[PDB]
């Protein structure tokens, strides 16, 4: 799974201009063209740009692309509500097939809301089952895009993690969840675990420890 | 109207094999290359394999090279992905996508000197995907039906904020989907949110159902989450009480 790096998310009001960036290795993007795709939620992707800066018969003047060196850029002017989607960059290097991470573009339809992060430790009941699970719940936030990260004694953790993508609530705001699965040994043999949620540049970090 | 439609998806045990089938229409199928792009929901797009318009060149991603196989039958406007030795990490929604570069063959096989046969043009794809299908879901799990273990997400000082307490239920290790959760037999619906399920490496699903309530009610009002898993015919009722030893949250009684 070799991949091109993108920002997690950007957001702007109706009519404003956005810019999205790709970046990667010289043996990939440094020597090959770049494409851009639009994936509306719940549907398949759709080509927006190819050969760095060419628009297919069917995408407006509003979308534009530009590459220089080991970086590429997508730009959307005069945002409409129907431009809300994820945007993936892609390149072909012979064997080819390299996508971005990529980036969600939110077109604000309501006031920005900061997430209320709630972190739960494993229940003693679950620990009696010789297993442990840390549940980080993210609630009441807009735009609906976040980035969760776990840490053990302020050291990064990557294995044993599963994160759901943000889903609409009844109040039309978003919520998400993340699980860190441990063994009771790991749980007890650490001073502290922490769930770090990033939302619109800001980062919230809740913490939990054994009893 | 241009259309790509996939099929063959479903639940399948690891180690086993599975063949997906992409049917093309609305254009000259034999003039374009074809690709398979998968997407673990919603972890983002990953490129699997691709084939040149003549069927001469095969490309594979590092994750699947050696295990998976591609081919095409221009006479049927079909396009196949033979998946072998399936891994639990092959779980994804598989899209078939048309290659951007339109080519006219300029080199065929003439099977007899009186007349034709397959195109054999050595070219040659662009690597950009200008048409996409609806996608077909391929779940990989060795699990058989199993009931959930329900654990409490007890409310505490680290879940209260602004006079509103947050509590829930961890529904762990079940299979298959779905699991429907309720609170107080459906009496409590305000503030309730049940998150999407999460497929673990174990092969089992897990989800959480959380509800927000007045922090003052925790000492008088009772909150039961009603988990329901019809596949395994299970109904769990967990009464969630505030965290036992918590100074930073006062509770009545």
């Amino acid at each position: 799974q070799s991949v091109l790096t993108q920002p997690p998310s950007v957001s702007a009001a109706p009519g404003q201009k956005v810019t999205i960036s790709c970046s990667g290795s010289t043996s990939k993007i440094g020597q090959n063209s770049v494409s851009w795709y639009q994936q509306l939620p719940g549907t398949a992707p759709k080509l927006l740009i190819y050969e760095n800066d060419r628009r297919p018969s069917g995408t407006p003047d509003r979308f534009s692309g530009s590459k220089s060196g080991t970086s590429a850029t997508l730009a959307i002017t005069g945002l409409q509500t129907g431009d809300e989607a994820e945007y993936y960059c892609e390149t072909w290097d012979g064997s080819g097939g390299v996508f971005g991470t990529g980036t969600k573009v939110t077109v604000l339809g309501q006031p920005k809301a900061n997430p209320t992060v709630t972190l739960f430790p494993p229940s003693s009941e679950e620990l009696q089952a010789n297993k442990a699970t840390l549940v980080c719940l993210i609630s009441d936030f807009y735009p609906g895009a976040v980035t969760v990260a776990w840490k053990a004694d302020s050291s990064p953790v990557k294995a044993g993690v599963e994160t759901t993508t943000p889903s609409k609530q009844s109040n039309n705001k978003y919520a998400a969840s993340s699980y860190l699965s441990l063994t009771p040994e790991q749980w007890k043999s650490h001073r502290s675990y922490s769930c770090q949620v990033t939302h619109e540049g800001s980062t919230v970090e809740k913490t939990v420890a054994p009893t | 109207e241009v259309q790509l439609i996939e099929s063959g998806g479903g639940v399948v045990q690891p180690g086993r094999s599975l063949r997906l089938s992409c049917g093309a229409s609305g254009f000259s199928f034999n003039n374009y290359g074809m690709h398979w792009v998968r997407q673990a929901p919603g972890k983002g797009l990953e490129w699997v394999a691709g084939i040149s318009f003549a069927g001469i060149k095969k490309y594979y991603g590092t994750s699947v090279k050696g295990r998976f196989t591609i081919s095409r039958d221009n006479s049927k406007n079909n396009f196949y992905l033979q998946m072998n030795s399936l891994r639990v990490e092959d779980t994804a929604l598989y899209y078939c996508a048309r290659d951007l570069r339109e080519l006219e063959c300029e080199e065929w096989t003439l099977y007899n000197y009186y007349d034709r046969g397959p195109c054999v043009d050595p070219r040659g794809v662009a690597g950009s995907f200008d048409v996409w299908g609806q996608g077909t879901m391929v779940t990989v799990s060795s699990a058989s039906t199993k009931g959930p273990s329900v654990f409490p997400l007890a409310p505490s000082s680290k879940s209260t904020s602004g006079g509103t307490a947050a509590l829930g239920c961890l529904v762990k290790d079940y299979f298959p989907e779905p699991v429907t959760v309720s609170w107080n037999s459906g009496a409590l619906t305000s503030g309730v949110h049940t998150f999407p399920a999460v497929l673990q490496s174990s092969g089992l699903y897990s989800l959480s159902s959380v509800v927000t309530v007045p922090s003052s009610s925790l000492g008088t009002q009772t909150y039961i989450c009603n988990v329901n898993h019809k596949p395994s015919n299970t109904k769990v009722d967990k009464k969630v009480e505030p965290k036992s030893c918590d100074k930073g949250l006062e509770v009545l009684f």
